[PDB]
This record gives C-alpha cells, structure tokens and sequence, in this order.
C-alpha cells in the first residue's frame, strides 16, 4: 500500500560502514520476531567485501558492495536505503539512490546539507513518486516492523518504550531527539506508536510533516495522530490548512516548540537550521494558536503532551475505535560484553603482561617513561634499548657504549652467512623483509653467537676463581677454543680495529673493567702460542657487557647470568647487523643482480648405492 | 542557517560574480567600508541615517559624528560602528528584485503591484520566457531587466544564497542591498566567498567562547552550539539535542525566569569526549568569573539519546566539573542531570560518585524523571 | 672487509667512528652511499627511537610475542614478528611518501589531492588516528614535525602535507597527519634538503622499500624487548581462545565438484 | 577443533582417512574447501612428489645449506630457505 | 609451466570452479603454497644431510665478489 513506508517486509541498504547503527537494526529485527533481517547490504565506498554482525546471540555475514548500482543489482527487493554519508556526500549518494528503479525511500542522517541540496532532493523525490526523510534526522520507525539506524536508541529502551509491538498513535516531529521522548511518552499514555517519523529540523526538508500526516489518515490499523514541530518555517501550517479542509478526520495532537522566542533576542538562532522565526506567523505562539483554532488537541505546554495523548487515547477506548490489546511476550538480548566490561558488571583475566612499554594512555611509555622525556633527554638509540631490554635508565657510558657495538657490527662484508642468504634472496626478487629474515635466520651459535659464549665462558672463568693459566688449561683438555679469541689475518702486531675501538673506550670510559683485565691476562696466554690468538670482536663485546653491566651497579650477578643465558647479546648482534643486511638487500636491487644458483662444480655429489638405500 | 551579510559584502559578490552570466559593465566595484579601528555614506549593521550625494571632506564629518553613536534600533540599544561609503548614483526610475526560495524553488519578485516568477528547483531558469513581466513602463528597459533578473538568479543560485534584495535599482546599477548566506554552503564556497566573514548583529559584541564552541562544530559531523543571552545570568544550561534545548528554553520562561537565562546552548549527534570536555570548561569557565548572591545552577538535561553515546559525552562533562572544583564550591552552583539513551547508566554513575567527591550537590535523575522536571525543581526550590 | 680495515661506502670503519657519524651516519653510508649532514643523520636516529615499540598489542610485537610463549629463541621470535612488517603494519610510511610525493610533484593542489582521493575511494596513507586529534595531538608526530620544521634546510613536501592536514581535518578532526604520514614525508625532505639526490634518486628510495627498513630496524628493538620481557616472566604457551572464532565450515554440497 | 572431532572443511578427521582421501585430499579440504576427484588429489601428490627437490644449488636449498652450516635448528634453516620463494624463484 | 597450466585445467575438469574462482586461484598464490609445501621436503633433507655430514660455517669466496666502493666525491652531500 501507498500509505505504508515500511513493513515487517521491508528490506534495506545502509550506506556508510556504521557498525553499531547496523547491530542497533538487527537488534530491533531480533526482538520484533522478524523472519528475516531488514539489511540486504552495506554500501562501502572504500571497500566491498563481508560484514559480521549478531542476529541474537548467533553471529551473520551482511554483503559489502562498493556502490549503490552494484547492491541494487544484487538486491532488487531492497526498497530502502538509511544513508549515513557525510554533508559533503549526502546529496550525491541520495540522488544516485533516488535514480535506481528499485529504491523508493532514502533516509538522510547528514546535519549541514545546503538548503538548495535539499530542496533538489524533495523535488526529485515528489517527481519520482519517492521518499526522502531528512536531512538531519535519525530517521524513524514502523513499531515491530523495521527501525530506520540508531531511530530508538537502545535495546532497553525499545523494551522499556514497548517498540517491539505496533500501538494506534501515527507519530511525526522535526527533532530526532524528540521523537525518542515522545516514544516515551506515547508509550505512557497510549498503547504506544504505530509508526514515528522526524522530518529533520532543516528549514527545507525531503519530506514535509503533512507527507506523513497524510499517510496516517489513509492507514487502518492508525486511529489517532501526534505531533510535535517547532518555530521558524510554514511548514506546520500546511497541516493546520489539512486540518481545516477537513483532509485530517482522525484525533490529532500538536504542540510546537519555541514559546521562548518573544523573551529573548530577534537574533537567536536555534539548534536546528530551520528553528528561527523570521515573521510572526513563524512564531510557536502563531502556531500553537493556529492549531487550537483548527480543531487539534493542544496542550498548555510540552509538560502535559502525554497528558493530551491520555485524553485523545481514552477518547478513542469509549468510542470503541481503539481495541485493547494483550502484551506479547517481552523480549530478551544479553548485554554486549564491551557495556558489562566499562561498567564494571564484569571483570576479566588478561593473558598477557607487558613490562616495557605502553601505548594506552595520554602517551607512549618507554619503561614506564614518557617517549617526550627520553627525547628531550636525549637518551638516544642506546637509552632507548636500556629502557626497552633492560628496564634501566642507563648512565652516559653505557647508552654509548651500546650504539658504538652497533656501528661495529653493522656489517661484515657480503660473503658472511646473514648478509650471503640476505643477498640471495634479494637476488631472487624477494621484498626487504622476506630477505632480512631470510639473513637474521643464519645468526645463532656459528654466526654471531661467540659474543654469547665468550660472555658465558669468561663470567664463569673469573667468578669460579680460575686463574686465567688454569682456564686456557681446562678449555684445551676438553678440545674447545676459547669462543672470542682467535682471528684469520690480524694479531699482536697487527689488531683488528674493530677490538681496539671497542677496548679503548671501555678503558676510557667503564667505571670498572674486571672482566676485560682477566680476559686480557688469557689473551697473553693465547698469543704466547700463536700471535693470531687475539681477543676477537665477538669475545669484546661479550666481555666488555659483563663489565658494563657490572659497573651499572643495578644488576646482581643472578640478573647478569639471567642476560646472558636469554641471549640479549644475540639481539644486539642481531639489531647492528639488520643495518648491514638490508644494505645488501638494497644494493642488489639497485644492481638488478640476477638469480643466484650455486655453481655445480662446487659441489660433491655423494649418492648412496642401491645396496645403502634397502631397509632389512 | 541562513546568515545575514554586509551590504559591503553583497555589492562585492554582484560586482565580481554577476559580469559572468551577464554584460554588467553598469556596476563597479567601488565600495569602502569602515568600521570602529579603521558620495553616500550609510550604516552596514543589518538594518532597513543615510548621507546622500556629499563630499569626502563632508563625508569625514558624518562619521567622526556618527561613530560610536549610541542608537536603540529594534528595541536594542547599540553604539554605531560599521559604515558603507559608495559614488552617489543620479537617478529617476526605482525598480525592486528579491530572490528567496520555498519548498518547490526559488521565488523572483519583481516591481517598478509586485509580480512573482517561480523557478522549479529541477527544470531551471532556462526552462522560463518572461512574459509575467510587468509591461506598463518596461518598455526600452524589459529586455535589459529580464536578462539581469536571469543572471542575479544564477548568481543565488550558484553563490549559495538563501535570500538577495535589491531595492531598489536603476539604470543597471544597484542602490540599496541585504542579502542572507545559507552558512552549510561554506564547502562548496571556498572561492566566493573569500573576501567576507558574517557579521553579528546590531548591538553585540563577538564573542572568544562563542567563537571557540563554533571553531569545534566545523572539525566535526556533530553539533556543539553556544549563545550567550545574559552573561550575568543565574540559570546555565547544558542540554543535549536541538529539541531538546528550545523545549528546556521554554520551561524557564515559562516559569518567568527569561531574564536569569545565561544562555542558548545546544550538543548532539554523538559529540566525542575531548569535544564535550572544551565545551563543558567554556560553560564552566562564563558562569564562575562573576559570584551571585543566590548562587548559580547548571542544568545539564536532554531527552532519552538515539545514538549519542551517554558515558563518552559525561565523561567530557565530569572531566570539566573536576577542573572547575574550587570555582564551582565559591560560585555556590547546584547541577541538576536528567539523561536518558546509549549507556546512560554508565553516565548517571560517573554523575552521583562526582556528586559524593566534588562538595556541590549535584541532582540526578533519568528516563524515570519527566524530561524538564529539573527545571521547576532548580528554579521553585 | 677484504683489506686491512673494514671499510663503509669506501671510508674506515675507525674514520666513521673517529668521526662520531653515529647510528644515523652510519645507515646514511650503508644504505644511501652518502656522507650525510648531521640533521639527517639525527633525524634517522630520532625516528630509530620514535618507531622502537608501540606497545605488545600491534601485529608485529604480538606475534613475537606468541613465538617467545611457545619458547622460541629469540632471532626466530624476532623474525615470526617481523614477517607482518608490510602494507598495513608499517608499510603506511612508504605509501605516505610516495602519494603525496605523486601530488606535490604533479603540481595537484592539496584541495585536488584530497579529492581526487576520496573519488577512488582510497583513504590517504599517513592520514588519521583513532584517539589523537587537532586539540589533543600525537606526541611522537609533534616530536618528528617541530624537529625538521626547526633544523631542515628545507621542508617542501612537509608545507604541502600540512595543507593537505587542514583540509583532512576540516572534515574530522582525528584526520591528522599520522607518525607513518610524518616519517615518509620528511624523508622525502630529507633527501630533498641533502641536494644529492635526483627526482629519480628519490623515486627509487621510495620504490625499494628503504623506508619499510628504517621501520624494521627500529621496531625490532621493541620486539627483541617484548621477546625478552615474556622470557623473564616466564610465560606459558598462548592458544586464541575458541569464542574469539566463528566456524563456518562450508555444507557437504558446498564442497562437491561438478 | 572445537567439537568431539576434528573437522577438515566440515568433514570429520575419521571420514577423511577411512575414506583413504589422501594428502592430495586434505589439501582438497583445506585450501579449495572441496572434495576432489581422485585424478585430482593424485595430481596434486603427483606435483608435491616432482617439486620435492631440484639438488642442492637452488637458491631455496642454497639457503637452507647455509643456513644449517651456520649451526641453525631445522625449522630456522627451512625458513631461512622458503623465504626465497617469489617471482623468481618457484 | 606445465603446473600452472595444468593446475587450470584440473579446476576446469572439477567443475566446481567459476572464471572469477580460478582467477582467485591464481591471484591469492594457491600455487606458490604447492611449490613451497613439496620444496619443503628437500630443504629439510638437505639441512639435515649437512648436520649428518658435520658441516663447516659457510663463508663466500672473497675472489667471487667484485668489491666497486664509490669514491669520496660520490658519498658527498650537495
Ligand atoms: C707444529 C705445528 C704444526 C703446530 O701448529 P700451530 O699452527 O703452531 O698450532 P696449533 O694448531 O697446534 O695451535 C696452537 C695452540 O693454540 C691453541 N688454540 C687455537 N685456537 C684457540 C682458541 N681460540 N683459544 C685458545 N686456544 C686456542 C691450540 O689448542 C694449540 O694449543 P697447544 O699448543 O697448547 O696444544 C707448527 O707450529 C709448525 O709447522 N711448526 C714448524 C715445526 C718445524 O719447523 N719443524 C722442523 C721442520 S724441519
Ligand atoms: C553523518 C555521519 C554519520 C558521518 O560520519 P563521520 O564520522 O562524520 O565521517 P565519515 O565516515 O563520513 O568520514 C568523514 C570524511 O573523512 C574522510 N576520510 C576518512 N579517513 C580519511 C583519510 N585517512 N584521509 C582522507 N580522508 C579521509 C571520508 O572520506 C569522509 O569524507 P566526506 O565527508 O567528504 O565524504 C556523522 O557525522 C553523524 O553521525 N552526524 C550526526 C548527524 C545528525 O546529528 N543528524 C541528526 C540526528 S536527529
Ligand atoms: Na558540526
């Protein structure tokens, strides 16, 4: 029927990715009894894909198409569209949805759309035989039928209003807000809405209060007419005129806001775009007066609205126009666990503990450190990672001491494990990452891992008492090198730089140097046999963090054996030589290096005989 | 809204906007305004005291006279600050345009007793012949009128206006203007309206906090509005919806306390809590630089919300009201609450733990309470 | 590392550190083959810093994280985590650089910038944030911002952006210029402001993914430090828990060929 | 896995063996959500058998050589390996 | 080649599959999955016949690298 806008029937676009306006209309289909839900899709401008939602306590898949031919297309029972676009868009969209054979009401939540906008819309609507309810509404509703967005707010309130079952009042307002004050109070003092609409409060709207005014006459199942409008416009005087041509036979309440109006400022511009009386006539006092003349119940002032409701309710109840009807089973939705969560109602296990750092809050917490203090400070990369690995707020030396090992070790030369994979993978068309992780991959006990060990050997050396003679003894008769020491080309003559940049600051700069004193008493020991044997850049490092570490004073020697068994120092390795390996990775693309394939004569191939392969 | 602008204003838009449409070589752009800090001279405060055919020298006269004249137009009492100053145009005919629009186009009214043309809003002006013209002395001078009468309808049309007044004109030259921009325009008006910025009307003063609430509703999708009525006024509010807030409005003047009304205000459509939160400490800040004898109330009402999320928005609120502590104790402010709609009770809580830590009473109330019984139970007892 | 000393872009290693070029000088040798000024080679260490955590909760941190609860070795932890490192968790930086690049280059006003976005439907990468706004800003973008506004010879594409971020924020006022959006912008400037760098020089950084690098570098501070942080707490082994998911198996008839 | 039986694409675990589906099968079930012919699933194990290795100079095997003479577990090594897998290799 | 091609035609033989699915197919790297699943066996073996063998840390030959470091004037900032 012309007179009906929507039914238990009516099925829906929402365009705009407005996730709780889409679980508010499930929701009302849920509780309403509804055989099916009231979206056949969502119009994504940024994306087409899949939208889960709950039917229930049971989830759903809602489609997501990109534009509104592609859904019409796909969904041609779809007569209704609730348009959450912005006021920059809302005309484009409802004018492209206006223009589908398929759709004959759109919705227009937008607050700020140009009155020419919308004036173009109504035209284009009456032209069209559509509808267009807004701009600037929430929309409205057909009780226990369909519910246009966020129209009624909450779950409890649908409820506690008695929305999920249609009543006799046919409800029309500019106000959104308003028209969830009056399902209130309808409620109370009826047996509540059949349907409720808010036109929007824009001085030009898509559709006038007469519109659906006219509606609610034609409509069987309506036998009384509520209405609440406002200063400015002539609007309310279309249905006065209706009222008067005797086209308005049913029982109509009416009461029009603004009565502060004559008190205050001629200037004083309302919420509502439209709410400013520019003659007298726009007036709430022409208005109000207008309607009592015309023959509408009136009250005193919006404080006995539902009062005249009361009356015109109980008017229609002796008459017998109105027939009592029996409460249907109230409806039940368990509360969404983010409202128990905020509220308190429950409380809930975390899985994880983090110590290092937060993003909650105000701002990022490096250790429990604003970010803006560790940069004011000028912590640098080093105090960064003091913050971050060893929840310390480090001395000078020792934050400096961290980003000099990183420079050392950023890189190696191409032939090394870590930088070789990198470039092989980099040589193969893999992205940076793919080929970082492809090099991070080599490093553990062969390829890095030596500064673990000669932190771990020499601790023990020195702490267990041995003297240096009795620990280059102990590690010869059970056959293992002493990790650290040794080196291909430099020696005692020649030292590699890497080692000596290191040492010299340590012994500049560390408070204490217990660890390197001994370690250089072994390696006294070691180039006595073979000038070669020379504290390597590996066994510094190690070495040279237990001194540090020691000379920070915060440490017990549990915390420092705990560092080195968790492998920091293979971090540290790890963090400096990423420098290196993406450089490598980088520099075969700028190249446009080839596929790497190990030469075949590199090769021995061993195959086992027929005989080695045979199970027995 | 539809915003009223400087006649300044309106002749600088039709003397370089409308030679577009039309040969309008007839009118130049020569116009001074001048302001407090800053031939006919007349004054461009949004009006309906005009100097005519003078000299500079005469001319500097009428405003060193006139400027900073107390006057009482409309029934306010305002000093006269803005002035236009443009060439005196000799004429003999007075012919009349006005363009405003109604819910099926735009309506020209034109005399020389007043004919109307409609434009429909989807077929045009193009879709018109001007035969409705009033031919009695439009004669020589019809053809020329039409065509501008055609163009100043482009020029509403394309330029956002909600209202233009030409009255009068003749020859084509405009006298007198008042012209009203429709402000949801702005996007689409970047470039024409470049040059101006809306007046306050006669007898106001800007306003820092107004300008600040209006700085915060154009960076978002929600509404955050504040007028300030009577600064020294004992009934602040702080309701929620554009109904709302006229219905809470007519509560307090109908109780007979229109004259304590410290202001018009107005938050919906789902405001964030830092958004909430400026608003609240503007509110806060007006109503506790001056101390009243019988102390002050802040009635922070709305109808039961649709979408505008309750614990978010009273969270800005609550924020605020623990900044302003010591102000709100020696002000003596009582805040009544009465809120309904998403998560409201979450809201009510935060209310009536501030209520019990704060040290000023705050009454609160929810869907159970009529929405406007906080005003009688404020302003009775 | 042939000869007698270990040399970096063709200069000692023990010149670059007598030389105090620092973390940032040292990524400028090794990745740009550039001796950099000393504002750019702070500024790549400051975004080091900037970048190193951002808390246990983003894809990265998270799955090194749940590598380390399964009593992963640290290097396998840390790779597990920084294979998410790409298009949506980090690789907003290289996409920031290379659009609004394309439109300051183009000559497109910020105004045809911002709309032609919109049209395809396309978000501007480096452009927005879920709590911060114009009134409550970002602390790590103010930090980056007031840094090179202060110390870059030039700030071009930065000025641009900054047009681009009125506009953005215009519409909402969460619409910032993002810590992402601020990296791979004054990057561009950086390297505009060394003047070594040709129009195509830069276009290649942007392509190769350089900026996807300093990311990684940096972040791997963070989930070394969340690898480790579990390691001392002696977490447990982490299972999603079964009503976080929604089984969907497909019908029998679903998954029959014709 | 949440049920009294694992379910591969809605099919019981049980289902899938005694039905001798094979591993061609189960990919059949976990990737293309399908049960498949037998030519099909043979196909697909016909594949895995041919790709299985192309000797030890491949950058994929390159890799993981490497790798694993580093000292690595197996499971690093065979990453460190796959991670060369794209536009140029496989 | 004769994978990919045939991988098509074992989609087509199937039925099952419309144009848009074996163009998914295709796009989402099905395929590089295959390779990477069956490859897996002989990166296994080979790690593990290298631990079996006791096999030394790789180094690349110095002499298979053509080390072409920029000059001073190159690295320079103008
Ligand atoms: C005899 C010879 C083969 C020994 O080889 P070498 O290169 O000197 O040394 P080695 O391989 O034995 O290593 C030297 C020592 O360093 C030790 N060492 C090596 N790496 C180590 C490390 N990282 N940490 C600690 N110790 C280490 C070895 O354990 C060995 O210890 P030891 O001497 O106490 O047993 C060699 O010196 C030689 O050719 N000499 C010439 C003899 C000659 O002229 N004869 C007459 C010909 S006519
Ligand atoms: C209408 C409403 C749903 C729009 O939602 P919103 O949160 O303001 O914003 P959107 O999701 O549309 O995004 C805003 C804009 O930012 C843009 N944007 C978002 N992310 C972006 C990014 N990273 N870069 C650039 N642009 C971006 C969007 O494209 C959109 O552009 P547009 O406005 O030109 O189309 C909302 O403002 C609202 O609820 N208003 C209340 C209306 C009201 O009160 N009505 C009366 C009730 S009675
Ligand atoms: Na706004």
């Amino acid at each position: 029927k012309d007179y009906v806008l929507f039914d238990i029937n009516t099925k829906a676009f929402v365009y705009g990715y407005q996730t709780n306006a889409i679980q508010r209309m499930l929701d009302f289909d849920y509780v309403c009894k509804r055989s099916s839900p009231s979206i056949s899709a969502i119009i994504n401008p940024s994306r087409a894909g899949i939208h889960k939602a709950f039917w229930g306590t049971k989830e759903i898949i809602l489609p997501m198409y990109k534009t509104i031919p592609l859904a019409a297309l796909a969904y041609p029972e779809a007569d209704v569209m609730v348009n959450f676009a912005s006021h920059r868009s809302a005309f484009e969209t409802t004018m492209e949805a206006l223009k589908e054979d398929t759709i004959r009401i759109v919705a227009v939540i937008a607050e700020g759309v140009p009155e020419r906008q919308s004036r173009v819309m109504a035209a284009t609507a009456r032209k069209l035989d559509k509808i267009v309810i807004g701009p600037a509404t929430v929309g409205g509703m057909t009780a226990g039928a369909f519910r246009i967005g966020n129209t009624a707010g909450t779950i409890e309130n649908i409820i506690a209003s008695k929305l999920y079952r249609p009543g006799c009042v046919g409800f029309v307002s500019k106000s959104g807000g308003m028209l969830n004050e009056a399902f209130n109070i309808i409620s109370r003092n009826s047996d509540g809405i059949y349907e409720g609409v808010a036109i929007g409060g824009d001085r030009y709207p898509g559709s006038n209060m007469l519109d659906h005014i006219l509606r609610y006459e034609r409509n069987p199942a309506i036998k009384m007419i509520a209405c609440l409008g406002e200063l400015g416009g002539e609007d309310e005087y279309m249905i006065i005129q209706a009222l008067k041509e005797k086209k308005i036979t049913k029982p109509l309440v009416a009461w029009v806001t603004g009565t502060c109006s004559p008190y205050l400022p001629a200037s004083v511009q309302f919420g509502h775009a439209g709410a400013k009386a520019n003659t007298e006539k726009e007036t709430a006092q022409a208005k109000n007066d207008a309607f009592r003349q015309a023959g509408a119940y009136v009250p005193r002032s919006f404080d006995d609205y539902g009062e005249m409701v009361r009356q015109v309710y109980d008017m229609l109840l002796t008459r017998g126009i109105v027939q009592k009807f029996d409460e249907p089973e109230v409806p039940r939705i368990p509360t969404d666990y983010s409202k128990a969560l905020a509220t308190g109602d429950i409380r809930k296990p975390t899985t994880f503990i983090c110590t290092i750092s937060d993003d909650s809050g105000e701002e990022l917490l490096y250790a429990g450190k604003k970010l803006s203090d560790v940069l004011d400070r000028k912590m640098g990369i080093g105090g960064v990672i003091g913050l971050l690995w060893f929840k310390k707020e480090l001395p000078e030396y020792a934050a400096h001491f961290i980003e000099l090992v990183i420079q050392i070790v950023a890189d190696h030369g191409p032939a090394v494990s870590g930088a070789h994979n990198a470039i092989v993978a980099s040589c193969a068309g893999k992205d940076l990452i793919s080929s970082l992780c492809s090099g991070l991959l080599t490093i553990g006990p062969r390829f890095g891992g030596a500064i673990d060990d000669a932190a771990r050997e020499f601790k023990r050396a020195q702490e267990t008492g041995l003297a240096p003679e009795q620990f280059v003894g102990e590690m010869k008769k059970k056959g293992i090198n002493i990790p650290g020491i040794g080196h291909k080309i430099k020696s005692v003559k020649n030292p590699d730089k890497r080692v000596q940049l290191l040492i010299s600051y340590a012994r500049a700069n560390f408070p204490s140097t217990e660890l390197l004193n001994y370690a250089l008493q072994v390696e006294e020991l070691t180039t006595a046999k073979k000038g070669n044997l020379i504290l390597n850049v590996d066994g510094c490092i190690g070495i040279l963090f237990i001194d540090l570490m020691s000379s920070c004073g915060a440490f017990s020697k549990e915390e420092i054996d705990e560092v080195v068994r968790l492998g920091y120092l293979n971090g540290l390795f790890a963090l400096g030589r990423s420098i290196g390996l993406i450089g490598h990775i980088l520099d075969q693309k700028r190249l446009g290096s080839r596929l790497y394939r190990h030469p075949a004569e590199d090769i021995a191939y061993m195959m086992p005989s027929e005989e080695e392969i045979q199970c027995k | 809204a539809q915003r009223g602008i400087r006649e300044y204003d309106a002749k600088n838009l039709l003397a370089r906007y409308l030679p577009e449409y039309l040969d309008d070589f007839s009118y130049k752009g020569n116009l001074a305004l001048v302001g407090p800090e800053t031939l006919v001279v007349k004054p461009d405060q949004l009006f309906g005291l005009v100097l005519l055919d003078a000299d500079w020298e005469e001319a500097k006269e009428y405003l060193n006279e006139k400027m900073g004249l107390e006057v009482t137009i409309g029934g306010i009492t305002g000093r006269l600050s803005y002035f236009l100053i443009e060439p005196f145009t000799p004429h003999k005919e007075e012919y009349y345009v006005a363009i405003s629009s109604d819910y099926e186009g735009d309506n020209i009214f034109f005399s020389m007793k007043v004919i109307s043309i409609h434009v429909d809003s989807l077929e045009g002006i193009d879709a018109l012949d001007v035969g409705s013209k009033l031919p009695a002395e439009l004669g020589d001078k019809r053809a020329l009128v039409e065509e501008f009468i055609t163009a100043l309808w482009r020029f509403y049309s394309d330029t956002g206006f909600a209202y233009v007044e030409i009255n009068p004109f003749t020859f084509i030259v405009p006298l007198d203007m008042v012209a009203k921009l429709d402000d949801a325009e702005e996007y689409w008006q970047k470039k024409r309206w470049s040059e101006l910025a809306f007046p306050e009307p006669f007898g106001r003063t800007p306003s820092k906090e107004e300008l600040f609430i209006k700085e915060i509703d154009s960076k978002t999708g929600a509404s955050l509005k504040l007028t300030i009525l009577n600064p020294e006024g004992r009934v602040w509010t702080m309701v929620a919806g554009g109904g709302a807030s006229v219905i809470y409005a007519d509560t307090i003047c109908d109780l007979g306390h229109a004259d304590e009304m410290a202001n018009y205000g107005e938050y919906s459509g789902d405001p964030n809590t830092e958004e909430t939160y400026h608003y609240t400490c503007t509110i806060l800040d007006l109503m506790t630089r001056s101390k009243n004898p019988n102390g002050k109330v802040l009635l922070i009402g709305g109808a039961i919300a649709n979408f505008t999320d309750v614990a978010k928005t009273f969270k800005g609120v609550v924020m605020a009201l623990e900044e302003y502590q010591q102000k709100l104790q020696e002000a003596d402010i009582e805040i009544y609450v009465r809120r309904g709609g998403p998560n409201y009770e979450q809201g009510l809580k935060l209310m009536r733990d501030l209520g019990k830590r704060l040290g000023v009473p705050i009454q609160v109330h929810g869907p159970e309470t009529h929405m406007t019984r906080i005003v009688p139970l404020a302003l009775e007892e």
